[PDB]
RNA sequence: UAGAGGUACUUAUUUCCAAACUUCGAACCUCCUUGUUAGGCAUUUACCUAACUGGAAAUG
RNA sequence: AGCUCAGUGAGGACAGAAAUCUCACGUUGAGGAUAAGGCCAAAAGCUCAAUUUACUGUGCCUUUUUGUACUAGGAUCAGUU
RNA sequence: GAAGCGGCCACACCCGGCUGGCAACAUCCAGCUCCACUCCGAACCUGGAAAUUAAGCAGUCGCGGGCCACAUCAGUACUGGGCUGGGCGACUUCCCGGGAACGUGCGGUGCUUGCUU
């Protein structure tokens, strides 16, 4: 029947990958060259804009590495965008750009440098801008990707991200794809844009809403200053507690009870 | 609903036998049938017996997905009257079968191209075989979603009204 | 032919096996290490009878085949290929060497070609066994007396307490069998660890 | 013809007659080190005395 | 056939322990060094750019230069008669912060804790110092388990 | 080395081994530290940092 | 930048111990110009694409100082691609 | 409790069962532009949201394989000093010091850094 791969000799020999390599979330060859700084700069922070896109949410952060672990300085998240205007389509391309503006303008209002670095930057006797690097992650770096949508939001927000590079931006290409289903197929418009009809925003409105989204983000960027954080964290456990409790651990006494009742069927008790 | 078996794909390949303009003709046999421009297989070894070099075009092959793969099996199994052997099925519940006498599937006007025989092979899977394929959060599927051999035979009788 | 084995008794180098590096090696005199009723049991042949070596030295392959043939032919004569089981618990892996000599270039490029296989013993290494029934324990001791004159140095013949070739005393064997912890392989005893 | 190749019998004896600890003059070694660091370390000293 | 190569007689030096193959964690690159710091050189076998020599494995030194990826380390090899100094350059992935001084620095701060707090109450100070392990005071011992060890009669057990 | 269990191989075993085998691993060795250590203050820099009433280094 | 190899297991017209195709397991045993030993898995392997840093100039370090060199390698500075 | 970001990198891995989805993660649905398949919207990419916890994920169970921990194993193996000790020799008592491994027995099977609803 051929060789059994996976003996004791296999599993004893087997080195594991780290953890977030196993869970398959970080490339550690990226990360080790994202973090590194020259030893002549010593203990100096350099910031990195994380911008990972799940389904529904576009997440965007600014991170400093430390030996204990990474530390977010400021965060923004596309489920906040209902407050500023954008009710639906929270992983659009224009939704990804809108989070880019939030991460910029919140970070600069925390550091108290809002009057400086208003527009994009594009050189002496002038204050140098924030170096913030892009962490993409395992998402593939192709042109017109939603990772670089978050980048363009951060650059137009304020921050000097280095790169080499207004359609797709105020709701175009969404708005054209509405018209192709609306005009021809009609059945498919009900499938594809169910929620949109429900509001209903319509094809034309996408251009209008985003501009006033970019107005309101630039005016009132920071939000939800909650304290203390401990009593906030306690309320979330009660608020989001499964109705059905998770199975809990059997103690060492009641395990040996159940072991023996199985062993009574096949004989030779009791022990372990 | 998400324990439904479906056809994931139907991978054709055609090896004519022997080298030359039989291979580029066998591409046109695939291209008109499948509606897809065919990938050309290269060899890995010189074997003088069968008439093969190390680096040369042996075969053509192509990978069909969606409604198109389900359509061809309906015409292809109608050659054998919806009948194949029980020992066709592999341990994952994937099966295949031969169609010599090309044109059966397959209707066409031969002139420049010859007739060339067919290696069809089907891949039955559940919904969530995304997770093995993907990059971000790659992992293994469960024991439950893995298709057994004996469940795959029950699908074949249910789907095509077939017999073994 | 051969050297006298007083040449190659004591151990004056590191061990030197048949490998990639040794190359030009003749195969040993031993092929069979084990004779008699090989397919038997722990329970069928409980009584055991060992030959222990009382020296740290080399044992030749030629000695070990002389000891097998003298053992078999006595046990064949008495009881007649039924009860007994003979085993040899040395395997010759160490390769000897010669400078040859046989005008001449002696002591220059002294390293020499391999001559024969050998086994490196250790003080109280058993170099033979006979497993048998209580009827022919008498015959087993008289066999290993004759086999001891084949070997270099001096060497004690001992009736073991433990069953078969298993590491279990007769007192322990009944307790484990009764407990049901131990089990029987085709030959020898396989323990049950309850895991 | 064939005499001895080497020995270390009484290497130890000779070494211990005197293993003197050779002390370093200063920890900086300005032939090495970064020039960009030492360049600035000059302009620290030059600016101070004025 | 004795050879004087660079990486010679290092079969087991530059081996990678066991289940510690691969590149190191990116926490290692985030660490920092200074001039004057005591550091021990032990090698990553994987990372081949900017190794030390075989000889300065397991060898303490002091940092004198620091440079974008690498640290100039001063280490005292024993030559023939005399202990020479050796100016190494070596990368940070073969270099760790040594805990030679951490016994000494613990005591100095523990002494200042004692020397101040004696004056705070004040009162009057007893002077602590290190001392080798010393012979014991007299004292009295009641046990209530006393075995009686004897040599048994010898039996072979084979 | 020599049997048993599976469909010559193979799953567990067993007799007995390696200077150019290692999943463990001593003894004997080897190297570093053990008096000044914690700070605070403000000058210098064309260097570092987004920024200086910071960092880095040397002068007090 | 993307992908994973050697191999084993089952399958698949002609198809055979070996042609091309498919799924599954696969800690690296393959491969990395060659000796032998290390080292390596979203790579240092294989594939595709664009390229010339296989570049210019002075000190410094290690092998090696009980003997300083050349060879080879290493960390920089000053350029430029 | 869930999610992005991580630290030590199997007490976390690997096989197989069972119990959960308010939001969240995900499967999933569709293919027009950005761009993607040396063929294929499978992947990658973009735009969704109908119905599900079947899978991933989370928690948990197994006289599970492995991994980790303690105790035995054992004052055994080996070993640093010392003898006008023994022994034809090979090797080895003893005196002053240090001291394993495999195996077996019992236990365990991830602990939380900073931000968010």
């Amino acid at each position: 029947s051929a060789k059994l791969v996976k003996n004791a000799g296999y599993f004893s020999r087997f080195q594991t990958k780290f953890r977030r390599r196993r869970e398959a979330k970080t490339d550690y060859v990226q990360r080790t060259q994202l973090i590194q700084q020259d030893k002549t700069k010593y203990g100096a922070a350099k910031y990195r804009l994380v911008a990972r896109i799940t389904n529904t949410k576009v997440i965007a952060q600014i991170v400093v590495a430390e030996l204990t672990g990474d530390k977010t300085v400021c965060q923004a998240l596309s489920t906040e965008l209902p407050k500023y205007g954008i009710k639906l389509g929270l992983s659009n391309y224009p939704a990804a750009y809108a989070t880019g503006l939030l991460v910029a303008r919140r970070f600069l209002t925390q550091m108290k440098l809002a009057d400086v670095f208003k527009t994009e930057i594009t050189d002496e006797e002038n204050r140098r801008p924030f170096k913030v690097i892009l962490d993409v992650g395992l998402a593939r770096t192709t042109t017109g990707a939603k990772v670089f949508a978050v980048m363009k939001g951060a650059v137009d927000g304020g921050l000097f991200i280095p790169h080499n590079v207004q359609y797709y931006i105020l709701g175009g290409a969404v708005a054209d794809y509405m018209r192709k289903l609306k005009k021809e197929s009609e059945e498919k418009y009900n499938k594809q844009f169910s929620r949109y009809v429900k509001a209903g925003i319509t094809a034309d409105n996408l251009e209008k809403i985003y501009k006033d989204a970019h107005a309101a983000i630039r005016k009132n960027p920071a939000a939800t200053v909650i304290a203390d954080k401990k009593k906030h964290a306690e309320e979330m456990k009660q608020k989001h507690a499964p109705k059905k409790p998770q199975t809990k651990k059997l103690s060492f006494e009641e395990k040996r009870k159940i072991l023996n009742e199985h062993l009574v069927a096949a004989g030779l008790p009791p022990r372990k | 609903k998400l324990n439904e078996i479906r056809v994931a794909k139907l991978c054709i390949n055609i090896n004519p036998g022997a080298v030359g303009d039989q291979v580029t003709r066998a591409s046109r046999v695939i291209e008109q049938l499948t509606k897809q421009q065919a990938m050309l297989a290269r060899s890995h070894r010189t074997i003088p017996k069968f008439g093969i070099r190390r680096n040369d075009k042996i075969a053509a092959y192509a990978t069909i997905r969606g409604p198109k793969a389900l359509e061809i099996l309906n015409r292809a199994l109608q050659v054998h009257d919806y009948e194949i052997s029980g020992r066709c099925f592999s341990i994952e519940g994937n099966f295949g079968f031969g169609i010599k006498e090309h044109i059966d599937l397959g209707l066409k006007y031969d002139r420049d191209i010859g007739i060339h025989g067919m290696d069809l092979y089907v891949v039955l899977e559940r919904p969530g075989n995304r997770i093995s394929r993907r990059k971000h959060c790659q992992s293994r599927i469960g024991p439950n979603q893995r298709v057994k051999r004996e469940e795959a035979k029950e699908w074949f009788v249910q789907k095509f009204n077939g017999t073994l | 032919g051969r050297r006298p084995a007083r040449c190659y008794r004591y151990i004056g180098n590191k061990p030197y096996p048949k490998s990639r590096f040794c190359r030009g090696v003749p195969d040993p005199r031993i092929i069979r290490y084990e004779t008699g009723t090989k397919t038997a049991h722990a329970k069928e042949l409980p009584i055991c009878c060992r030959l222990i070596l009382l020296e740290h030295e080399c044992v030749s392959s030629e000695a070990l085949e002389a000891a097998r043939v003298s053992s078999n032919r006595y046990m064949m004569k008495t009881m007649g290929k039924d009860g007994y089981h003979i085993k040899i618990n040395l395997h010759p892996f160490h390769v000897l060497r010669i400078n040859k000599m046989l005008l001449q270039t002696g002591m220059r490029h002294a390293f020499g070609k391999p001559e024969g296989l050998v086994a490196r013993a250790n003080y109280n290494s058993q170099i033979m066994t006979i497993r048998t029934t209580s009827a022919g324990l008498k015959h087993a001791l008289e066999a290993l007396r004759r086999a001891s004159f084949k070997f270099p140095g001096h060497s004690r013949v001992v009736i073991s307490n433990k069953v078969g070739f298993t590491p279990y005393t007769f007192e322990q064997f009944k307790e484990l069998q009764a407990n049901g912890q131990i089990v029987d392989c085709g030959n020898h005893v396989k323990r049950v660890y309850r895991r | 013809a064939k005499r001895s190749n080497t020995s270390a019998h009484n290497r130890s004896h000779q070494h211990h007659r005197n293993i003197h600890k050779c002390v370093v003059k200063k920890l900086w070694f300005e032939k090495g080190m970064n020039a960009k660091f030492l360049r600035n370390a000059r302009y620290a000293k030059a600016g101070q005395n004025k | 056939g004795h050879t004087e190569g660079l990486r010679h007689a290092t079969r087991y030096l530059f081996a990678r322990k066991f289940r510690k193959h691969g590149a190191p964690a990116p926490s290692i690159t985030l660490r920092t060094f200074r001039i004057g710091d005591i550091v021990d050189i032990k090698v990553n076998g994987a990372l081949h750019s900017g190794m030390p020599n075989r000889v300065y494995h397991g060898a303490t030194g002091i940092v004198w230069n620091v440079s974008p990826h690498a640290v100039g380390i001063l280490v005292k090899r024993r030559v023939n008669n005399h202990i020479a100094p050796k100016r190494i350059y070596v990368r940070t992935e073969h270099v760790f912060p040594s805990k030679s001084k951490n016994d000494f620095v613990a005591r100095c701060q523990a002494n200042l804790k004692a020397h101040e707090e004696a004056k705070k109450a004040g009162t009057k100070i007893a002077l602590p110092k290190r001392l080798p392990a010393q012979p014991r005071a007299s004292h009295v011992v009641k046990p209530e388990l006393i075995q009686t060890i004897t040599d048994a009669p010898f039996r072979e057990n084979w």
